[PDB]
């Protein structure tokens, strides 16, 4: 309902619009894992534009997703994690969070395309 | 003594036939009726109970072999230790009833005593001990051979390509299987020189914490020998467990499926792609 | 006695044939360090094939020797640490220990030759 | 236990560190022959640098080993035979000892490489 999994090219695209804490987090986890296991796409792309407030649980779950689908293919968190949520992610979810693309989904798609082409 | 005991078994056989017709009702009536007819089961029982004491008070090898055959026949027929125990219980019941009715013991006396009265039960227990001794031999042998087969089948490293040693594991890996996997993988990579070892995780239903830890340690050990370990085809539940272990997860290079794992391994061996 | 320093091709080869803990550790570390300082060799190559038993002592001694050699030049454990001792090394001496050569000494010479040719 | 036979480029290397009579010579010849037989090497390299005293018996053993290996493969006494041991080897064990470098292991290794590559 809130997890619009899109497949385009040799990639995978996701947009996040729920910002709920537990239920949406776990359902997104399970849906993303099931989709990436079902269809084999080397690069998966995640959007965090809509979100402006994240607690510890979502940050940990997002880092968990990064590790999750990094165990089967490269990825980019294309959308620039907003300043408040970026700070919260740093202070709690201490990691590099994979490859990033800073708010330009065209830039993230281009980066993933050039990484897969080579 | 076994001679007069057989002379009384000549009627204890009919007593046991009454026992069989009394016991057949309580347990698995349709199954027992369908698998074997009543007269054949009765004649098998009288053969089993009549020639046991036909030897001279010591033992018999031919009837020992016949008892082993009876044990395997009743194992295949669907009479486990519980059914034979119920049979022994009803044997004792009908022997007691016949003792109350027939009242013809071994030693000739106007009023015999507890000696033969309990020697009957001792001989019954001896026969049951022999039966249970013959019961478990085939089961233990087949358990051993199945254990050996599962021990050998868990870690097939034989699938081998040029400079590549693909290792598929598909069963549910427990402690013993994890130790077997690591041992066989290390010994095989020692014996057969390689550069990339593909561990096919696709197939395992559940991996707990320690099995995942030992798999990651297997990957690290293979790296330490000097061969890249490509953990290929991991499934999201196993990813759940592996990351929840909390260990570092950057040294392992994973892959969606062997289709592209093979070509990436060939990419590592730059000129081997052709 | 039991520390055969060999010099060839502006490199250094060393071999272990003692399989004991104390004197092997101390004499090995001091002799290898003394030679690698005395003769300037970019790449030193070590041998572990003969070893079939390793405790924490020899494991940490090998780790320190590799660290010091890296502090003076390229280092490699050319022969694969045997499984019975690979497990012991990975449980306690958790280190990458330079580069490896899959139990092939000639492979390690080729690797160091190509790494020093650049 | 004190003879680290090494393999590189389908060649063979030897290292001798201590001199002894009636044990080291015989064990050394047996081990070298067993090794060169099990693994086929068309060039084997022997070392003497460490030793500084040879009597008639060791000199004859080395001469016999040189002819022995020459019966199935080219060999070299690569290491500088010191003046005292050189004089004794001339004086009692009169043999040209095959192709020899007797400067350092690198020179003889290069000579064998250039003589076997052709």
């Amino acid at each position: 309902m809130g997890i619009p999994i899109l497949k385009l090219g040799e990639c995978l695209l996701i947009s996040i619009q729920s910002e709920l804490d537990d239920h949406t987090a776990v359902e997104f986890q399970e849906d993303l894992l099931a989709k990436i296991h079902e269809t084999s796409a080397r690069g998966v792309v995640i959007d965090i534009t809509s979100i402006d407030f994240i607690d510890s649980f979502i940050a940990k779950i997002l880092g968990d997703v990064v590790s999750m689908s990094k165990l089967m293919g490269a990825k980019v968190v294309v959308t620039g994690i907003q300043p408040a949520v970026a700070i919260t992610l740093i202070e709690l979810g201490i990691t590099f969070s994979g490859v990033l693309s800073a708010m330009d989904l065209e830039s993230g798609l281009e980066k993933l395309k050039q990484e897969l082409g080579e | 003594m076994y001679k007069d005991f057989a002379n009384f078994i000549r009627t204890n056989k009919k007593d046991l036939l009454n026992n069989w017709m009394n016991e057949m009702e309580k347990q698995s009536d349709p199954l027992i009726n369908d698998i074997a007819k009543e007269p054949m089961y009765e004649e098998t029982s009288i053969e089993f109970v009549d020639l046991i004491v036909s030897n001279i008070t010591e033992n018999g090898s031919k009837f020992n072999e016949k008892l082993d055959d009876f044990a395997e026949k009743v194992v295949h027929l669907g009479w486990p230790i519980h059914f034979v125990t119920t049979g022994l219980r009803v044997f004792g019941l009908l022997v007691y009833t016949a003792m109350r009715d027939e009242d013809l013991f071994l030693k000739r006396e106007e009023k015999p005593e507890d000696d033969a009265y309990y020697r009957f039960e001792t001989w019954l227990s001896s026969m049951y001990n022999k039966v249970v001794t013959a019961y478990a031999d085939t089961w233990e042998k087949t358990v051993s051979i199945q254990k050996s087969a599962l021990q050998e089948l868990s870690a097939p490293l034989l699938p081998i390509f040029e400079k590549i040693s693909v290792m598929p594991l598909i069963g549910t890996i427990d402690t013993e299987r994890a130790k077997l996997i690591i041992e066989n993988l290390l010994i095989g990579v020692v014996k057969n020189r390689s550069e990339v070892v593909l561990i096919d995780i696709t197939g395992v239903p559940v991996v707990d914490t320690m099995v995942a830890h030992h798999i990651i340690q297997a990957s690290e050990a293979v790296r330490l020998v000097g061969c890249q370990a490509m953990l290929v085809g991991i499934r999201p539940e196993i990813a759940q467990t592996i990351v929840n272990l909390g260990i570092e997860l950057d040294q392992i290079i994973t892959t969606n499926t062997m289709k592209k794992g093979m070509e990436r391994a060939l990419a590592l061996t730059n000129r081997e792609i052709v």
